[PDB]
């Protein structure tokens, strides 16, 4: 009775004897009367009913700046193949053969006027690739704070001139304002199309947001340097067509389809279910702004529309953290002619790299990395000081902030603008600004002010618009602060050392969403004309950087930094070298996959609901999400100082880090055992390397066992209230092979399992 | 077969085992016994010059087979012996016969079926002594026992020219000088090889930046593979423009010209594997106390050394080498130190050739050729890590059984430990059983591949201990092991553990070896000490700089940025504008690397943090590992993952992922973590630990505040000095030491209000030996402390080497305006992690070695004629700003304060003796002065660890020399509790003995609910000879060290500590200091302290028992000394302790209780009802005298057995029905008939025969017991209808 995905279209029930059932192989794509071009994305079982997520490779979505139906399927070339979620029930005399029960078609979002204004000038960074380089990620440093504000040739006037600029006491005039868009990864509009070539070096190569420039000659030069199967020198670019295909980007011959189509087809990735609702969110590889919520009572022939993540006012834990996230989207009082951006139209974080979606006890749990979105200038001319430049900045908490998580996260450091850069502390260096609030080299001088990097005299002549990053790295600046933020290196010098939470970079978003607020989300999706927001109260965010051990040169993380860490070879993204063994080519950008909530099988106090904790995989460690089943909300403790109990990160070892994260196929939870299992199918690997060399290790499989650990909630009278976050523990289970093609693992029993 | 009273019960020193408590179906004791006879003349076995150790050891074993007998007798649950089991003498032994399902054939009254023939290997096993016993957790009547050669006991009594120390005392006829064993002359620039030095960067990339600088450019390091077979095209790490001194020939590590009588093991790892009589053996066996066939054997397995050595990591084939290779190898060899990570110069106990391979040459890699491109390739190896005889028996003992398997965690090392040699448990063995115990397999693995998963989240104590590792297992953990036991549901390990080396992490400037003799001797294997020793002024700016850069400023007149003297007062401010000029221009590649123009320096914690193997948040996270500890230097206990330990494979498989780099171009881009090649399994082993602990649940300066609270076992006084203005000051903490300093003028003046303290006023106690302009200027110090190279004037601030030009040309100086108030080795700085000298490794090292009582003290003056140092008018505790406060500041033990340590020991004043001994240290300002370390006068050592005992479902503890220690809260922690409790020994006749742990006779949990320990003042032993005919100025003993001279310039009379005290040539100093060199022998310390003979008085004998302090739920609660709301946590803990110095018992600190006994103490035997000392004190079972089975003439058989026996009992549990109990058992009037019943143990319905055992409610325990006196055949009987 174990339903296993035979291929991209067939699912068959296997008997506990690991033997297929007679006449049980079923073609679900045809069973649902969907053309063969369709395929199944993810499947879930809920009340012995099998649901399926159907995403077709023929879909073609078009975006139009003008008009009302801005996001709509391209039916001109029979490309109107929306994605479906279909409920399948075994309805017979007890013999496995599935049948149509209901079929819900997921439609593209309706774009309100404000979302339209934002999307017209919006641009999306090309997706992160398995074969992606640090240097590739890296973007040349932008105009410094002083350069943007005071202009050029205004040195030693900072002190004097800073007062009228609402930057009082600002200690870092050389603070980066962002990253120039003139080069690097391809930033394309929704109506545009990504390239298959990724620049090796993002400081030199690539044409960035200038699509006309890229297509004029740089595209041809990159094609010459990087051919498609070698004969290519591969000195400036990588031909990542195979990897783009692998992680789910659609291709017309060779050129990928438009960004809106790619984003939609990526958004149809996963499936979590409830007795009244069905939620679909995007995969982990590339962002997804919109997620469909399906009402199980909705008509069969009716239309299901998603909710903009921009309309989902998540609770990041603190209003201060929420406003951190909000303030980096872009300038507020644009007023140029139409230069509206996410912050100006009063929208929240628009993109999440959704790690996974799951439900338990009628509750839906979601997790994922906050996908960076920031303003950028498109003045095109004299010209704006910040022209062609991203407006982003690292927001690490200062060195003297009060000890404690709450205090850390609530620290005013980078409220509105850039303050971090380079500084000297005794016999070491701190890229983090040493001061916050009103602290200085002679006493107290007044509050430290920060402002958005945009000159006021040009308030009406600066065209600011938003962008969406392909990774959690909000600020791409090829700078020390950036690297530090990325790598989780920032530490305070006090008696009790603490990691400084970068409130706007590498942010990890997780939470549990309840049916009432899911209904509110569905209402938001239904909203026509005026855009209505969604409130998600039971959510939290945690600074979750990539482990520092994945980057060459960095041996440990502590307040005292070794002098060689100041060298350009570790200070910059471009100079950074990756030793990542988890299949990633980069060691900067974090990535999460495989959220699977589960019910704790262990006995609980009478009158107390059984514990259910969810485990999510990340780079270099597992993450356990702790919940309070008594209220079906996040686990929390009264003492602020303590890190949010809801969070618990347990690092990996050589065996777990060796497990490619790009190969996550399926995750199963053993209800009676209480142990997860993370199936990794090596076959998922792209055909060809980023340098067009054939992939030599596309054969095999591996699994990771995630076992609850620590002290759980409501165990006994003495454990009614907790102070220590329950911590998961990942171990390389022992189900590994390189010569075999995985078909499926069977949770046969407590004591046994089949491969 | 029957009991022989001539064998007496005893405790083996290596595991402290004496008996096993049997539990379940038939409780009782197994316990070790030996023959009582004296006059054991082992020296009657002649050793010739023309023969090897093996035939000598066989002659000693054959001789001892005539002179001594050994056995493991069984006792009942009241302490009464049943049968003898002298394995050398028992008649016609057999293995057990099996059914077709592998089960042993059995019936309780008959016993086991015997095959009629002995086990395999019986002719070589029968001479071995049994030394540990354990019971199966799942299978009834099934046990395991460990056997060893008799020399695994008697090794200490074998003759001294074969059982040598690792060092020699000699005749001392030239007078004693500890520098005579030390290679000491420094290296020099080669007059014919200057041209190959690392090149200055001629042009540096703009990176679209604007700033600029005048300072000398970065040094390049280029490395690439080329096209030639065995040469790179460039290899700039291999450059070598320095060479050694030619003082009567070349100075370098060269064993064949230095070890003229080299130490080597008794037997090699290959000999112990092939010579089946010399290896250790475990056997399974079966026992039933009231059967005809009461005992018989299962299976035999040798604990084969090749099953350990062939499971060592690939890097252990080349312990002369490490993953950095060539540049580190050359820097070490130039400084005359060890190369690799576990070389036999420090650790000979694991090498088959001992000191004969204690050299830097032939590392398994090509090195030392005339072309730098030719070095750095793999070749053949001839000195791998092994398991020779001395290390082997320290790796044996401490058994546990889990599932169908049994384990061996190794001993404390007192099978084979000598005064200067440290064999330890380096791993774990397992024997695994198959085909329902019809077959077996044997294996083992080193702790390095098991403990590598440790992380900062897995302990409630201190963070960042030197327990980290990486993909190469160059951190080599080993333990003196206290034991392994079940603490309720959790399996636990305990003992003392080796960190990585904390002491030798700082590295000398190349020319200065002649003036820093202790740091080089501690790196040479000569000073076998793990305590951190303060030596800052001679250190290089950086340990890791490639040796081609060291010659960039020979005059010091430029203060050469890449290589210079370590002092922190003179280094860069690299601000908002500066980094783009001086350092952020030098971008580099897959074939280029650089050395940067940044000036760099710091004190001991900077050096230690930078290149020690500290734990982090991540495991496998230590790309630098300086070396490994000589002896255990940490406490340890941990929770061990028992199902994962059951599920790990017998064979461990490694691959190219654990090999060192085959060439230096692949070493240049060296990945710190890599994928296991998926056939391999080595990475599975890392997850055997769930949790670990190392000391109190305390953090930061609070742990130094705890170090001062405990009493010193030499006199019972606390280290705190506060229970009595000219009063003395504490040694470990800083509270009330020096003056309250406002840190508001620290840093570059950069930011110091609300930063570092929980209160509005940032007051910190500045400690001893601090620097100020005046008492009115007690807040910070301005920059004025400039150092010349010669008389060559100031460091020159505002010069072009101390400036940059930023964007817009607005130049500013790159140097500090103000500095911290202290550099001294006692320093605690919350705000300055680079000027603080205290560290978390040292906090745990001090905890262990202050418990053992053997931290050394630094001396200028002895009690001898005209040499004396005084309490009055010669020390000024109130004036620690000047030399009159006598702070050394050079050669001193790290973290503590020497004058306070000397005072707490009572080396001056009437603290520890009835008159002033006048020994100590004085800071003179009139002339240059000489110094060396000496011991505390006590003789305990960190291997002196006894039985792990489990007190209840969460609490456990062990004996550790003069202490019992308890880890009361480790399994279930709480806030506001310190997590440790301690009880001191009181007996001065034990504490001042010369080998004191030999008086401990074992430790056990007792029936009144307390752990207890046995002591015998008659069991002590003298040194191996009485010094024969001469005064042995060096006397090898368990608290001796070859502490070297440190020599220094005169102290300044005022502003004394404003600069570090300047060192001078010590190579000639030994002739000026003879009174101190005589005090290196700890017997002379005892003589001058008045402790050296019968002058201690008190008990003439007085052996007996010791017991830990009473305990309750309040014990160890310190919740008012934890947290903060008005000051800093150590300062409020000091306030909380100072009202409690007279009442330490509620903190869980104090002296043990003790009771005397007459005659010898030899060992306990223990069982669930009772503990018997020497096996005496057995009882009549006084609670059960009235309970007995009915005899056969009192039973009317047809009244019982008209019914078939099939229905006299419940088939689901085999208990006889309640109404038939008084029909078979006699009981007293008014007795509770529910308190007792009969269990069926065998029957046959075709014979109507029923065999039974009785079970009764114990008045003492909430569990059932057998009634031992219930028949003339014990608790088991049979009933049948007249047909027996």
């Amino acid at each position: 009775t174990f339903l296993v995905k035979e291929d991209s279209k067939n699912v068959t029930a296997y008997t506990p004897f690991a033997t297929p059932i007679t006449d049980s192989k079923s073609d679900l794509v045809s069973l649902a009367q969907l053309d063969s071009s369709y395929q199944i994305a993810d499947q879930t079982i809920h009340n012995t009913n099998l649901f399926v997520l159907f995403k077709s490779r023929d879909v073609k979505v078009k975006y139009e700046s003008s008009g009302s139906n801005n996001i709509s399927f391209d039916s001109t070339s029979q490309g109107e193949k929306p994605s479906y979620v279909v409920e399948f029930t075994n309805s017979t005399n007890i013999g496995i053969k599935w049948t149509m029960v209901k079929k819900y078609q997921l439609d593209v979002p309706n774009v309100s006027s404000d979302m339209n204004q934002v999307l017209k000038n919006l641009i999306l960074e090309q997706p992160l690739t398995k074969y992606t380089l640090n240097s590739s990620l890296a973007k040349e440093k932008g105009k410094t704070q002083r350069e943007v504000h005071l202009g050029s040739g205004q040195a030693n006037q900072w002190t004097s001139q800073r007062n009228q600029h609402d930057l009082n006491n600002n200690p870092s005039p050389n603070a980066s304002t962002g990253f120039k868009l003139t080069t690097g990864n391809a930033y394309r509009k929704l109506s545009e199309s990504w390239p298959i070539y990724e620049p090796i070096d993002g400081t030199k190569q690539g044409k960035g947001k200038d699509s006309s420039g890229w297509s004029s000659t740089e595209e041809n030069e990159a094609k010459n340097d990087a051919p498609s199967v070698s004969s290519g020198t591969f000195n400036k670019y990588l031909n990542t067509k195979q990897a783009l295909e692998s992680i789910g980007i659609l291709f017309d011959d060779q050129t990928p389809r438009n960004v809106i189509t790619q984003l939609y087809y990526a958004s149809t990735s996963k499936l979590a279910v409830t007795n009244n609702h069905i939620v679909v969110m995007g995969n982990s590889f590339l962002p997804s702004m919109w997620y469909w919520v399906v009402e199980r009572s909705a008509q069969e022939n009716a239309s299901n529309k998603p909710t903009w993540f921009a309309n989902t006012n998540l609770d990041w834990g603190e209003d201060k953290q929420k406003q951190f996230v909000e303030n980096q989207l872009g300038y507020k009082e644009t007023t140029s002619t139409n230069s509206h951006n996410f912050h100006s139209k009063s929208f929240t974080q628009p993109a999440y790299l959704i790690s996974g979606i799951d439900s338990v006890n009628d509750q839906i749990i979601f997790s994922g990395f906050k996908a960076g979105s920031v303003g950028y200038d498109s003045s095109s001319s004299s010209s704006s000081s910040t022209k062609d430049q991203a407006l982003a900045w690292s927001t690490t908490t200062s060195l003297d902030s009060k000890t404690g998580y709450k205090d850390l996260v609530t620290n005013d450091t980078g409220l509105n603008g850039p303050i971090n850069g380079s500084f000297s502390i005794q016999d070491t260096f701190s890229f983090v600004v040493p001061y916050s609030g009103n602290h200085t080299n002679n006493g107290t001088t007044g509050p430290i002010k920060t402002a958005y990097p945009v000159k006021k005299d040009q308030k009406s002549t600066v065209k600011i618009n938003s962008l969406i990053n392909a990774t959690p790295l909000n600020s791409y600046g090829d700078e020390g602060i950036g690297v530090f933020d990325a790598l989780g290196l920032n530490y305070n010098f006090k008696s009790n050392q603490e990691r400084l939470p970068s409130r706007t970079d590498q942010i990890f978003v997780y939470g549990i969403v309840s049916p009432n607020e899911l209904r509110s989300a569905k209402s938001s999706a239904d909203s026509t004309g005026s855009d209505t927001k969604v409130n998600w109260s039971n959510t939290q965010s945690r600074y979750l950087p990539v482990p520092y051990n994945y980057s060459e040169g960095i041996i440990d993380a502590d307040g005292f930094k070794r002098p060689e860490n100041r060298g350009a070879s570790v200070t910059t993204f471009s100079g950074l070298k990756s030793i990542a063994p988890d299949g990633f080519a980069n060691s900067i950008a974090n990535f999460s996959v495989g959220l699977k909530a589960g019910i704790d099988p262990n006995p609980v106090m009478s009158g107390k609901k059984a514990n259910y904790g969810a485990v999510v995989l990340t780079r270099g460690g597992v993450v356990r999400l702790n919940f309070n089943p008594g209220n079906d909300s996040l686990l929390s403790t009264t003492d602020n100082n303590i890190a949010p109990i809801s969070f618990s990160f347990t690092p990996f070892t050589a065996a777990e880090s060796a497990v490619d994260l790009t190969t996550f196929k399926e995750v199963t939870y053993n209800q009676e055992s209480g142990l997860w299992s993370y199936i990794f199918d090596s076959s998922l690997k792209p055909s060809h390397d980023g340098k067009q060399t054939p992939v030599t290790d596309n054969m095999g499989f591996s699994v990771i066992t995630v076992s609850r650990t620590g002290i759980e909630l409501n165990q006994d009278q003495a454990t009614t209230t907790l102070d220590v976050a329950p911590s998961a523990l990942a171990v390389q289970s022992g189900i590994q092979s390189t010569t075999q093609t995985l078909t499926g693992v069977l949770p046969l029993s407590e004591e046994f399992s089949a491969v | 077969q029957a009991v022989d009273e001539t064998l007496t019960p005893w405790t083996w020193n290596n595991n402290n085992f004496s008996s096993l408590k049997i539990t379940g179906e038939n409780p009782g004791s197994f316990g070790l016994v030996r023959s009582q006879n004296d006059n054991l003349n082992i020296s009657s076995v002649t050793k010739n010059s023309s023969d090897d150790n093996l035939k000598y050891l066989n002659a000693v074993e054959k001789y001892l087979d005539g002179q001594q007998n050994f056995a493991i007798r069984r006792y009942d649950n009241n302490g009464r012996a049943l049968y003898d089991i002298n394995l050398a003498k028992m008649e016609n032994p057999s293995t057990v016969q099996r059914g077709l399902n592998g089960e042993p054939i059995f019936d309780p009254f008959k016993g086991f079926g015997l095959t009629g023939n002995a086990p395999t290997d019986w002719n070589e096993i029968k001479g071995k002594v049994p030394v540990e016993v354990v019971q199966s957790p799942h299978s009834p009547n099934l046990y395991f026992v460990l056997l060893v050669p008799k020399v695994a006991l008697e090794y200490h009594n074998l003759n001294n020219q074969v059982v040598k120390e690792s060092l020699e005392v000699k005749a001392t006829q030239s007078s004693f000088n500890p520098t005579q064993r030390l290679q000491k002359d420094s290296p020099v620039k080669d007059s014919s090889k200057q041209g190959e030095k690392l090149s200055e960067t001629t042009a540096s990339s703009m990176s679209s930046g604007m700033a600029t600088s005048t300072r000398a450019k970065a040094l390049k390091v280029e490395v690439e593979r080329g096209s030639q077979s065995d040469s790179l095209l460039k290899n700039d790490f291999a450059k070598k423009p320095l060479k050694h001194k030619n003082s009567s020939g070349e100075v370098k590590l060269e064993a064949e010209k230095e070890f003229t009588e080299a130490w080597k093991p008794l037997l090699t790892t290959d000999q112990i594997a092939r010579e089946k009589g010399m290896g250790a053996t475990v056997v399974s066996f079966y026992d039933a106390p009231y059967s005809e066939n009461h005992t018989a054997f299962g299976l035999v397995d040798h604990i084969d050394p090749k099953k350990m050595v062939e499971n060592y990591p690939p890097s252990w084939k080349t312990p002369k080498w490490n993953h950095h290779g060539i540049w580190d190898y050359n820097a070490r060899n130039l400084l005359l130190q060890t190369t690799g990570f576990f070389n036999p110069r420090r650790h000979p106990e694991w090498f088959d050739e001992g000191q004969a391979k204690a050299d830097n040459t032939s590392p398994g890699f090509k090195v030392g050729d005339t072309d730098h491109k030719k070095d750095g390739f793999k070749k053949n190896s001839s000195s791998p890590i092994a398991l020779p005889f001395e290390a082997y028996f320290a790796n044996i003992g401490n058994m546990v059984a889990i599932g169908n398997s049994v384990f061996i965690f190794g001993g404390n090392g007192h099978a084979t430990k000598m005064f200067t040699t440290n064999p330890l448990s380096i791993g774990v063995f397992r024997i695994k059983y198959t085909d329902n115990f019809s077959k077996s397999s044997v294996t083992g693995w080193p702790y390095a591949v098991l403990f590598g998963g440790l992380i900062n989240p897995q302990t409630n104590g201190l963070k960042d201990l030197p327990l980290g590792t990486n993909r190469w297992f160059e951190y080599v953990p080993r333990m003196a092991v206290s034991g392994v036991k079940w603490v309720g549901n959790q399996l636990v390990l305990a003992g003392t553990l080796t960190m990585g080396d904390t002491a030798t992490v700082p590295r000398l400037k190349y020319d200065q070896l002649e003036k820093h003799l202790n740091l080089v001797a501690q790196g040479q294997g000569l000073l076998r000490e793990d305590l951190q020793i303060f030596t800052p002024y001679g250190w290089a700016n950086r340990p890791d700089i490639p040796v081609g850069a060291w010659l960039q400023d020979e005059m010091g007149s430029k203060f050469g940025p890449h290589y210079f003297l370590n002092n922190p007062d003179i280094q860069d401010n690299v601000n908002n504008d500066t980094v783009e000029a001086l350092i952020s221009s030098y971008k580099n590649t897959d074939k280029l690397k650089h050395v940067y123009p940044y000036r760099y320096s710091g004190l001991y914690a900077w050096q230690l943090f930078n290149w020690s193997n500290k734990l982090t948040n991540t495991p496998l996270s230590a790309n630098f590992v300086n070396e490994n500890s000589y002896a255990p230097n940490s406490l340890f206990a941990a929770i061990l993952n028992e199902d994962l330990l059951t599920g790990l494979s017998d064979k461990i498989f490694y691959g190219k992922e654990n090999e060192f780099a085959e060439n230096e171009a692949d070493r240049f881009n060296q990945l710190l973590s890599l994928n296991p090649n998926p056939n391999t399994n080595w990475a599975r082993y890392l997850n055997v630990v769930q949790r670990f602990t190392t000391g109190p649940n305390l953090d930061s300066s609070t742990f130094d505040q705890f170090l001062d609270f405990l009493p010193w076992i030499g006199n019972g006084k606390p280290f705190s000095n506060s229970p009595s203005s000219s009063t003395p000051l504490p040694t470990f903490s800083n509270i009330n030491v020096g003056v309250k300093s406002m840190i508001t003028q620290h840093l570059n003046k950069e930011n110091t209000r609300w930063v570092f303290i929980p209160n509005f006023s940032p007051d910190i106690w500045t400690g001893a030996g601090y620097r100020v302009q005046s008492a009115n200027q007690k807040n910070g110090i301005p920059f004025e402390q400039v150092k010349p190279s010669n008389n060559s004037t100031p460091f020159d601030p505002n010069s072009d080497d101390n400036k940059v030009t930023p964007s817009g040309g607005s130049s500013k100086p790159t140097t500090y305006p103000a500095l911290p108030n202290s550099i001294s080795p006692t320093s605690d700085w919350i705000n300055a992690l680079t000027f603080t000298n205290k560290n978390n490794p040292q906090r745990n090292q001090l905890l262990l070695r202050s418990l053992l009582g053997t931290i050394p003290v630094l001396i200028n003056k002895s009690g001898d004629s005209n040499d004396q140092f005084n309490k009055d008018s010669e020390q000024k505790w109130d004036k620690t700003e000047t030399n009159e406060g006598n702070l050394p500041g050079f050669g001193e033990v790290n973290g503590l304060y020497n004058a306070a340590l000397l005072h707490t020991y009572g080396f001056f004043g009437t603290n520890t003796n009835s008159t002033d001994p006048k020994i100590g240290f004085k800071a003179d300002s009139s002339s240059s002065s000489s110094s060396t370390l000496v011991g505390s006068g006590l003789n305990w050592t960190s291997q002196d660890v006894g039985n792990l005992v489990v007190i209840n479902d969460t609490s456990f503890g062990f004996q550790l020399g003069g202490w019992f220690i308890t880890f009361t809260d480790f399994i279930r922690p709480r806030t506001g509790y310190l997590g440790i409790t301690l009880s001191s020994l009181q007996d001065q006749t034990i504490i001042w003995a010369d080998q004191p742990w030999t008086s401990f006779k074992g430790s056990y949990l007792d029936s009144d609910g307390t752990p207890k320990s046995l002591w015998d003042p008659t069991a002590l032993k003298s040194l191996p000879n009485s010094s024969t005919t001469y005064d042995t100025n060096p006397t090898l003993s368990p608290s001796f060290q070859l502490y070297q001279p440190n020599k220094v310039k005169a102290y300044q009379t005022t502003n004394t500590y404003n600069k570090l005290i300047e060192p001078v040539d010590a190579t000639s100093a030994a002739t000026n200091m003879t009174s101190l060199l005589k005090l290196l022998t700890t017997k002379n310390i005892k003589a001058k302290l008045g402790k050296g003979t019968a002058s201690s008085q008190g008990n003439n004998n007085g052996g007996g028992v010791s017991q830990t302090i009473n305990t309750i739920t309040t014990t160890g609660n310190i919740s008012e000394g934890l947290k903060e709301e008005t000051s800093i946590q150590a300062e409020t803990l000091k306030k909380f302790f100072d009202s409690k110095q007279n009442n330490k018992s509620e903190i869980g600190i104090g002296d043990s209780t003790f009771t005397k006994m007459d005659g010898k103490l030899t060992g306990v035997v223990s069982t669930p009802l009772v503990n018997l000392i020497n096996g005496q004190g057995a009882t009549s079972d006084s609670d059960t005298e009235k309970i007995s089975f009915k005899p056969g003439n009192q039973i009317d058989f047809n009244r019982l057995f008209t019914l078939p026996v099939t229905e006299l009992f419940d088939p689901n549990t085999m208990f006889v029905y309640d109404q038939y109990v008084p029909l078979l058992v006699n009981l007293p009037s008014g007795f509770d008939q529910a308190s007792i019943r009969l269990k069926v143990i065998s029957y046959s319905v075709e014979n109507q025969t029923l065999g039974v055992r009785l079970e009764f409610k114990d008045p003492q325990t909430q569990q059932f017991i057998p009634v031992l006196n219930a028949s003339s055949t014990g608790p088991q009987t049979v009933f049948q209808p007249f047909n027996q």
